RNA sequence: ACGAACGAGACUCUGGCAUGCUAACUAGUUACGCGACCCCCGAGCGGUCGGCGUCCCCCAACUUCUUAGAGGGACAAGUGGCGUUCAGCCACCCGAGAUUGAGCAAUAACAGGUCUGUGAUGCCCUUAGAUGUCCGGGGCUGCACGCGCGCUACACUGACUGGCUCAGCGUGUGCCUACCCUACGCCGGCAGGCGCGGGUAACCCGUUGAACCCCAUUCGUGAUGGGGAUCGGGGAUUGCAAUUAUUCCCCAUGAACGAGGAAUUCCCAGUAAGUGCGGGUCAUAAGCUUGCGUUGAUUAAGUCCCUGCCCUUUGUACACACCGCCCG
């Protein structure tokens, strides 16, 4: 079938299964003490971070190819309240992103797109087309 | 409020402007042949192969 | 054409355009899944026209539709506007009146409420008061 | 001279004179014009700006 | 402040209560618990999930509000 | 603060190294030291107006004995980050208003002589 | 201006140049009656037609 | 002044007009505030027809 | 579980049994719930438990865990003293170092008359704080 | 500006 | 006009009147039913209208009183047929008939104005309205709703199908079924 | 009484019925030629159905949608009731049913405010030890109280991290003389360092791949992971210079608070409220302004009882009009 006719949440969270379960994802380099776009003043708190990140970074490469951080992590991003402070919004992890990007394009998943950018191969796409189908036919939420 | 108030007021100062482009595939100068009926209201014209 | 119908709907601003087109028989909201839009609780919500306009009649439509602005349910009902206003002139138009009969009359044997949405909108602040219609309040000593 | 002349004026809100009054109780440079309000309601007539809201 | 007292940890008599006798009704939540019987709220939740793991009970409700677990004739 | 065992033994060894090391030293691990407002308006220079002064301080504690304190030198201004070899000096800034004599203290240097020296002179209370 | 800018400040300019110039006008000019003035740009031209009761001011 | 805008209204009559209102403001005495106005004809004050169909001045 | 321990004896510090490990830890000196977290990050000790029932072993582990980071190198900015005023190194403090490092400091300011030294003569916030009949608790 | 009442020596 | 009436987890149909005088104010066909209620408050056009606007969609857009709470419209709607699933299971029996004779055995009957006889403000007792009679019973069961999930442990759901089980199957469980007992004593030796 | 106006109706904008009108290779589309790339993605692992913000070079094409010119709605228009069928009012079929709100702008005048928007401006004043002028430091921001305008809440519909579900307001490169709107990867965590590049704007950011509604998740009615300051320790960042934190970020400091008695405002409909985002100030920049925008509520369709315009009768020593005269 198509990615779009799974579950958009669970369609990510397989994937960071195989590529877990596969290993190469980027493992954590601190697994707690990363701010995590500082809007998010508290901290992450399991490892199973990344695997989540780097899966729906190259799920929204899927949305649109030729992606990059300001147009990334705006979405990534949420609401945060300011203390004594009203709410703005100024996007935080940058270089997370860029080293899911990094560590996918090593990986041919994810390739250069023209002029810029990250853009999709075919491999990519097949892989994450086939967790689909995978996932589909499988038990859903 | 010059400088006599008593209160908050606030005025606003609104415009209408507008581009309006005509795109036609012809030579530089038959378009000027062609072209003697704009200059007769106020309104720039700007003829150019190219954006201006 | 003679052979689909693609035109439009909207709530007060958040504006789809619908094509009802011949084929197989699909439904396709924003190129996405119908129910996937997913508010997640009005899961509910855009499935009772699609099951009580006749599920012969949602045999032979591939809907596709194109959509912008605005808020979520805004947008649901913009597509839920926009799907009515293609069928009803792909069967009155291009068809005889006999098939126009049926859902004619189920077009508010749901609700006249779809065919044309609110002639209302949010207008513009209005200054002196926080809203369109509030006033900033009136202090003393 | 050595006491007369070191600064170049760079900054703040009055560092560029209203052209018509030049008076210096806070400016704006929306369209560049750095005239105030008081004088773009005397003037907007001849600047383009007319009121239609 | 004036606390009901809630039991705080996991508790050898209250373990044995709810081992046996909580999921039994139409209706639990780890707020019922603790309010019935005498707990922490994340407490209820482990039991509730203990009692889960042998499935005396069929879920209804699944929301961060609370959820509901009924009766099956099992406990 | 601070008793460096006193009768010997000069001791403020801010950062981490030593104040008898410290007196002959360089700008490098000196900005390296400094915080970071300190090292961010040191990046920008410590231009005439504090080179006209260093000249006179210089010039002061070669004038003046060691054996006496070198000369009190005004400045006009309130911020500069105390350097290394003006530790031991008495030196009179002015508020705006008036001439206030500060004290060198060698447990001062490392910071901006506006917060030794303030200006919101106090105030006096009532009812 | 000099600095071929957007058609919002080049229409912005126009405005400008008219307001600056039409008091300049009513009190140089002003030496017998006073009536207006109207512009208006066309290509490679721009043209200004002062309008008051002595045409030898 | 009353003497000279009585000529001002007779001479745009003399050119033909529907309405129109002059309004001087300053003291002709000392120390105490005054003004004086003279009105006929049909002036229009509300709408917009007013700044382009009286050429207020 | 079934409770293994109860009231503590942690830093020569009492906590709190209340809540849970980290959120419990955080009742300690100059510890936070992002400290409590990344500390038992790196000490690889449990999370899904409770500090009511969970062991003096993996109490003491922790303490041993806190008290010299750079065995650990959780990172320094991380480590709340730094580059202080006096013989700086790279560390950090908790029970009652903390009270000892800022009573140390504040005898610095109050000896050699700063204005936040002398604010504390006054009694007010530093900085900015407006005090006309503005933000006096 | 000259708050002050000397200006000391504006003489050349 | 569907061709079945149901919830997704029970009918829509099968509602009554149980105090006639009450009749058209409590709607449940007004011209159709939905999947889950949802609206703007598009019935606003006048008193009527509202007067028969349905229930089910009148609790569900009412109970978004106190602020920003209309500001999570889909949770509370999934908090709404939470409760009404809670009295399901609890209570059994289909919950929109049970809170149908929860608002009436909730309901107030006279309501007193201040008309001093010879000038000391007294109270006067008219009966009251049957459509604000409901809308009292609704909008302080809703009060009540929140004074429990405020100051006790219950959720909202939780906190909701308790009272809709203790108004009509109880005496002297609710809020609003004293209220109601203040209301008409006073009425009473207020007349 | 007649023949007359101005103020209201008129004079404009905005939002809304437009499946018919008008065309943009500088806009979109593109329905058409899954054609070229793509996966077999899937049951099937085939014919084809599904998804490419993937392209076609352009001398293919159109304005359904799209920004909108004119054409054109809506006027108690009809009728069910009332009047005197006067001018009209409630309702329903034709549905947009009147009126969506924003604007525009009087006569007498207050002695209310404007000479510190001005070289608008009369007197007199400062006129070489300046109130003209360039500059440096301080002050306009100091706190024992009172007040208003105020942001953040008082926690369980709390809410923590992570996913993905969803725009239009407008400014956008040197100016009337100094700094214009954005994006890519390489590092430190964010702040923050780096250089290549799009753009004088339906070209480009941005199909603003916008939050709070969403959900998984949790401990558990515990000043409690809340409401989250104070202050400590640093890091960068503009600037001639942030010291009485001007702003940004972290470790970390963890406080005053349990929907508040004294008076009062606001709105009865995409309206309150919740509310992220724009735009004005700039070397620094919003809890303010004033707009965009969403998830959208309680009851209300009456009445002058409380504070308030206008009307008529009608007493008045009041003529600066009840804050007035006024009397022993
Ligand atoms: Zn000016």
């Amino acid at each position: 079938v198509t990615v779009k006719d799974v579950n958009q949440q669970e369609f990510v969270r397989a994937l960071a299964a195989f590529l877990k379960k596969s290993g190469k994802l980027k493992v954590p380099e601190w697994v707690d003490t990363v701010k995590l776009a500082k809007h998010k003043e508290l901290a992450p708190y399991d490892e199973n971070w990344f695997y989540t990140r780097a899966a729906s970074t190259a799920r929204h490469l899927y949305l649109r190819g030729g992606a990059g951080v300001g147009s990334m992590t705006k979405i990534y991003g949420g609401r945060q309240r300011n203390g004594v402070m009203p709410s703005h919004f100024s996007r935080g992890s940058k270089s997370v992103a860029r080293r899911v990007l990094q560590a996918l394009e090593g990986l041919k998943m994810v390739e250069k797109d023209q002029d810029w950018g990250r853009k999709l191969t075919p491999q990519g796409q097949r892989d994450l087309d086939r967790i689909a189908g995978q996932v589909a036919a499988a038990k859903k939420k | 409020t010059p400088c006599g108030e008593g209160s908050k007021t606030w005025d606003r100062f609104q415009m209408r402007i507008h581009k309006r482009l005509i795109d036609l595939h012809s030579p530089s100068e038959i378009v000027k042949q062609i072209t003697s009926i704009s200059i007769e209201p106020g309104v720039e014209v700007e003829v150019t192969i190219a954006d201006a | 054409p003679l052979q689909s119908v693609q035109v439009f709907g909207r709530k007060k601003t958040a504006t789809a355009v619908a094509h009802c087109k011949r084929g197989n028989g699909l439904i396709k909201v924003n190129g996405r899944p119908l129910e996937m839009i997913e508010p997640r609780t009005l899961q509910y919500k855009l499935l009772e026209p699609v099951l009580l306009l006749g599920k012969e009649r949602f045999a032979g439509v591939d809907i596709r539709v194109r959509v912008k602005g605005g808020g979520h349910v805004a947008q649901i009902y913009a597509i839920r506007q926009s799907i009515s206003k293609a069928l009803v002139a792909y069967y009155q138009k291009y068809v005889d009146e006999a098939s126009k009969k049926e859902i004619k009359d189920i077009l508010i044997q749901y609700d006249r409420t779809l065919l044309v949405a609110d002639p209302r909108r949010c207008e513009s602040k209005k200054f002196g008061g926080p809203g369109a219609r509030a006033r900033y309040q009136k202090s003393y000593r | 001279q050595q006491l007369y002349w070191s600064h170049p004026r760079k900054f703040g809100q009055g560092s560029r004179s209203c052209r018509v009054c030049s008076n210096r109780h806070g400016l704006i440079r929306k369209y560049g014009l750095n005239m105030c309000r008081q004088c773009f309601r005397q003037y907007a007539k001849d600047i383009g700006f007319i009121k239609l809201d | 402040r004036d606390k009901l007292n809630n039991l705080v940890l996991f508790d050898k008599a209250t373990y044995d209560k709810l081992c046996k006798e909580v999921p039994n009704y139409k209706l639990i939540t780890p707020a019922v618990v603790s309010e019935r019987l005498k707990i922490r709220g994340s407490l209820a939740r482990a039991a509730l999930q203990e009692l889960l793991s042998k499935g005396l009970i069929k879920l209804v409700s699944k929301h961060r509000a609370q959820v509901i677990y009924t009766r099956n004739t099992k406990g | 603060v601070e008793q460096k065992k006193k009768r010997t033994f000069r001791k403020f060894t801010y950062r981490g190294v030593d104040l008898d090391q410290l007196l002959d030293m360089s700008y490098e691990q000196l900005m390296q030291l400094y915080s970071a407002r300190q090292r961010r308006r040191l990046s920008r220079g410590l231009r005439r107006k504090q080179h006209s002064l260093l000249k006179r301080l210089r010039k002061a504690k070669k004038e003046a004995p060691p054996m006496e304190k070198p000369e009190v030198v005004k400045t006009h201004l309130r911020d500069m980050i105390i350097l290394p070899e003006m530790v031991g000096s008495m030196v009179g800034v002015y508020n705006g208003k008036t001439f206030n004599q500060v004290e060198i203290k060698p447990e001062m240097i490392g910071h901006y002589l506006g917060e030794f020296s303030i200006t919101y002179k106090p105030v006096k209370h009532g009812r | 201006m000099a600095v071929q800018i957007s058609k919002k400040r080049k229409f912005v300019a126009d405005g400008i140049f008219k307001a600056e110039l039409n008091e300049f006008l009513t009190r140089e000019l002003a030496e017998d009656g006073y009536s207006g003035v109207e512009v208006r740009v066309t290509p490679t031209r721009t043209e200004i037609i002062i309008l008051a009761t002595r045409t030898q001011n | 002044v009353r003497r000279a805008c009585y000529g001002v209204l007779r001479f745009i009559m003399e050119s033909g007009a529907k309405g129109c209102e002059v309004v001087v403001s300053g003291k002709l005495r000392g120390q105490r505030a005054k003004s004086m106005k003279f009105v006929d004809g049909l002036m229009i004050h509300s709408g917009d027809p007013v700044n382009y169909y009286v050429d207020t001045a | 579980p079934e409770k293994f321990q109860h009231i503590l004896r942690v830093l020569n510090t009492n906590i709190d049994g209340r809540r849970k490990i980290a959120f419990a830890i955080t009742a300690i000196k100059g510890v936070g719930r992002r400290y409590a977290h990344v500390v038992l990050r790196k000490a690889d000790i449990d999370l899904t438990k409770r500090a009511g029932e969970l062991t003096e072993d993996e109490v003491e582990r922790v303490i041993t865990i806190m008290q010299n980071p750079r065995q650990y190198k959780i990172p320094d900015w991380f480590l709340n003293r730094q580059k202080d005023v006096k013989d700086g190194k790279y560390s950090q403090v908790l029970a009652n170092g903390l009270d000892n490092k800022l009573r140390e400091d504040l005898e610095r300011l109050k000896k050699i008359r700063a204005h936040r030294g002398l604010r504390h003569f006054w009694g007010l916030r530093v900085r900015g704080q407006h005090t006309k009949t503005t933000g006096r608790r | 500006k000259s708050y002050t009442t000397p200006k000391k020596n504006k003489h050349k | 006009t569907p061709d079945i009436k149901l919830f997704g987890k029970w009918s829509t149909d099968d509602v009554q009147i149980n105090d006639i005088s009450l009749q058209d104010y409590i709607a449940v066909k007004e011209k159709y039913a939905k999947y889950l209620p949802h609206s703007a408050g598009r019935y606003a056009a006048k008193r009527f209208r509202k007067a028969q606007c349905p229930i089910v969609e009148r609790l569900t857009n009412s109970m978004m009183m106190h602020g920003r709470n209309n500001g999570k419209k889909l949770m509370t709607v999934r908090i709404v047929k939470h409760a009404f699933e809670i009295i399901h299971l609890l209570t059994g029996e289909n919950p929109l008939q049970v809170l149908v004779n929860a608002i009436i055995n909730s309901g107030p009957r006279e309501d007193s104005t201040r008309i001093g006889r010879a000038g000391t403000v007294r109270r006067q007792a008219v009966d009251v309205s049957p459509l604000r009679r409901v809308n009292q019973a609704i909008w302080l069961l809703c009060t009540g709703a929140r004074e429990a999930a405020f100051r006790n442990i219950k959720t909202i759901a939780e906190c909701l199908a308790d009272e809709l089980i203790n108004a009509a199957k109880g005496s002297s469980n609710s809020y609003a079924i004293k209220k109601k007992d203040e209301l008409e004593r006073v009425a009473k030796s207020n007349r």
